[PDB]
């Protein structure tokens, strides 16, 4: 799926958290999880627009109140061809 | 806060150990983008709708992009619709007698000259 | 209400004033048989089978409860071979 | 049949509303429609007089509060041998 | 059938619109779409009466409070073979 | 995908920022531009159906403040087979 | 006997069930378009 | 024909009310009586659209007063095939 | 697909013509109506996520008014197996 | 396990919803819906204490606000032998 | 060049004015004169990103006063390469 | 003579008389006349500056208040060359 | 046991505390640590969710006042399969 | 096109925006995202000075409200060799 919906976290308590229910909620695949440093995480699943949308919703709805909490929540529905190099295609 | 699954439905679980309009009015609403995309009624669930947290795709990230400026330029409507109340003369009327099938009381209709027929 | 066929228009330009501007239909049961002329109120083509009402109806359908009609054309039926 | 009418309304609704009544009342035949711009459609007929009044009156009656309605519906008896060649033969 | 069916909106889009929602409703063909000018477009729709009115009804519930509006919806059971020359036979 | 959107604009201008900012913001095609008659422009695009929302959405609020601005926005998710006659094939 | 919270659901307590504002037709030609009579609906809640 | 034409009422006694009249009015075939629940009786009939519609109307105007009642008149001139399912095809 | 949308209605007529609506907007395959007593109809689609989005939006603006109307839209886009026991697969 | 979950809902979009809360949240195997009548649907999950409850808290927090809402829930963590030959074995 | 600028006067003499002073400007190509319908014409000019800036300002300062004025100065850095269909490429 | 002088008005009338003032004012050739749309008709003429500033004072003065008037008189010295594409030649 | 039971503190100290104290409390495996970033550590636990559940109220009271503290004490007690992706299987 | 472009933000949600905005905005190539630690995430695109300035004035704007922003967005027109070297190349 082409979008991208982006949760980033202080801590990957709340990465977790959202992951788990953006992932529960919709039909996205994480492509990755990534530790920006300072204690960002970010998580990022890729689905179709509206999949995309409900998991980002949930995720951060769950995730709010986890340790830290949510920076971010972003959705951007098709990127640009070259922002796709910079976006992970599976999660480590 | 040991946060996760048994943080919620306070108040609404029993047995525990412890215990022991769907759519807006029409009128007032009118939506955004119509359609499928409507938003009179509420559906909840999984839906494609996004939140107060969720940033991106529409309001400050389509409308930044390309620079504009307006103008408040003259704007004249010349249109049969804005001609509807264009100010007319006075309505002609008919003084014939004998069976003219002179109807006085429907659409104006008229002659050459202008004369009602 | 009787069912009759429209078979042609019909002008009269010297007609009362109070038969308005409404058009008037020539309307026979069956071809070759008794024609009646018709308000129409419809809006019917020649070759319709038609509805049409009976006296003080046909004013009220006409247009008004004073209106000079004994005939008016109320519906066209769907689907009617005579 | 030389006698002309014209209905005139703002919109084409109205104006095949107009035709048909007009057509139907009485022996005239459409000769034209015109889109005049602005949304006036104009829609005339050619008959002898009495049919051609005819086809008015109950066009304009038909037409009236159809659409944004009639804005003119006009008999000319006799047409001046100059104003044909601005009139339309036959509809298009 | 001979029955026709038309809207008139302000714009395209409520055009669209409505005609998506007739075809849909009924067994009522499009048979065209016209700019008249001023911006009202009309939707033209042909079928059998009851077919025609369901039609008419519909398309013009959906469009209503799309853009700027319907102008007029009109449904006229038989037309006249004067008429017929003034309207389309097939979209294009 | 086969879903419609389309922004409905009054000028072109509007119509132009509203159909770029669909491309980008979504996976959509622009399939056609209209000019509707009395300056309304139509910018048509088809796709998913939820990348189609996402584009008018953003369509619709990139072009409000454009020019005279937005007419109507609006989303259909199958198209009646009819209906796609009238609707433009590719872009001219 | 013990209190029990009762929310009847049935035909007759809907009867006054609370509704959208019922439709409305703008439509123009011959079409037995009554309004007093009762309600009929076409697909997608139009009049008819 | 293919139209539908249901007839929801509170009780039987509405619904069979109902169903006698829409059957007499039109040409149309009583094709279920189903009781939903709670009283709500639905009366459901096929026909050409003008049937349907005919015997709907008369329907409803007959049960209105008889017992609790009219709920429901609704008639569809197309039925989508999936809907088909749903709908009983004789009445048992 | 494999999300899932379901509208309930008081009564059959409204669900009835929910479903209708919701197979004519989207590309939505309707797997069940049930009765769940007391007057309570629910309608079952499944479809892609936006297919089932739209579809669900369209179904409640066609069935709030048909009847005693709707008592839910709602879309569960990534459905658990386990419910797929309870929801029924293809409709009586 | 054998711990014993239900929700009980006004409706079955409830309590469908319910159960895809419940089985996502938890491991617990839903062994039951039943149309108690009047309008409720009781949903049953069958599992460890602890995934029990978890669930029921999940599932009651996802049906509240959906359609009529949550009418019970409720955790019964062994039931009695004779209670279960009145519980449903499998979700038929 | 990639860059699009388009002005939208009201009446043609503000166009031009428009034109000559963003052609003047900088270095940009007019690409397009479009009437727009009632009364809008759009003026386009492609060229570097620097230049379409200077000649949009030129041009809207150059127009506003002129008739009847300016409605839009829109300037667009890179277009979507599908909205580049729906742009003229010489003026006509 | 290079230079371009301008004049809009609203309707055909204004500007015949507009254009007739001009040539006969000053030695200027007329390029063309342009419905713009709307109701705005531009007349153009060319010639040498001081000519070209006469005529398009005289035109002006003399179409101020037949019919509905003057939106523009605009003198452009040197059009730029990419402008010329957009001008009218010969009047035709 | 497949729930997941997390705890992040700052600080290493912190960590190893919390995770000695979890495995001591209750039936959990220890599946990772991991070093966040900024000075979050996340210890991560498995087990059936009332020994998670047990072993993170352990982990909780036990790091919360040693080093620089408990950011987050988490229990997901079902957890999606994408997310174990992101989730390390064995500690070390 | 040897401009440069680069914008920092607090964690890589905001940078993702900004590398998209800026792509989509001008005729940019982005170069690179580089982590910086302690959250900062740097962004860099190439491109024509002009076209670096769109570019970078659009994501910036973007960014800014997103997440925990920015940081710093800023333009080297010409960028000297040595500096290329701690130039990242291509993007990730």
């Amino acid at each position: 799926g082409i979008a991208l919906g982006m949760i980033e976290t202080r801590g990957l308590v709340p990465a977790i958290e959202a992951a788990d229910a953006m992932t529960k909620a919709a039909e996205v695949r994480l492509v990755g999880r990534q530790f920006v440093g300072g204690g960002y995480v970010t998580v990022l699943v890729r689905g179709e627009t509206g999949a995309v949308n409900a998991a980002v919703r949930a995720g951060a709805d769950a995730c709010e109140r986890v340790g830290d909490g949510l920076v971010a929540a972003h959705i951007i529905a098709r990127v640009h061809s070259e922002v796709e190099n910079i976006l992970p295609k599976a999660p480590q | 806060r040991i946060t996760g699954p048994g943080m919620l439905a306070t108040g609404l679980i029993t047995g525990t150990p412890e215990f022991r309009l769907v759519c807006a009015p029409r009128s007032d609403q009118m939506d955004r983008v119509s359609g499928e995309g409507k938003e009179r009624c509420h559906i909840t669930g999984d839906d494609w709708s996004v939140n107060k947290h969720i940033t991106g795709t529409a309001g400050q990230w389509a409308s930044g992009r390309n620079p504009s400026m307006r103008g408040n330029a003259r704007v004249v409507e010349t249109s049969a619709f804005a001609n509807r109340n264009v100010p007319k003369p006075e309505k002609p009327g008919s003084k014939i007698t004998g069976s003219s099938g002179n109807d006085t009381q429907g659409s104006l209709i008229t002659y050459s000259g202008g004369a009602r027929g | 209400m009787k069912i009759m066929q429209v078979e042609k228009t019909l002008v009269s330009t010297n007609r009362i004033a109070d038969m308005g501007h409404k058009p008037l239909l020539v309307v026979w049961e069956k071809p070759g048989a008794p024609r009646q002329v018709a308000v129409d109120a419809i809006g019917c083509i020649p070759g319709d089978w038609v509805l049409c009402v009976g006296s003080s109806a046909a004013r009220e359908a006409a247009g008004s409860k004073s209106y000079p009609s004994d005939l008016t054309i109320i519906g066209i039926i769907d689907q009617w071979n005579g």
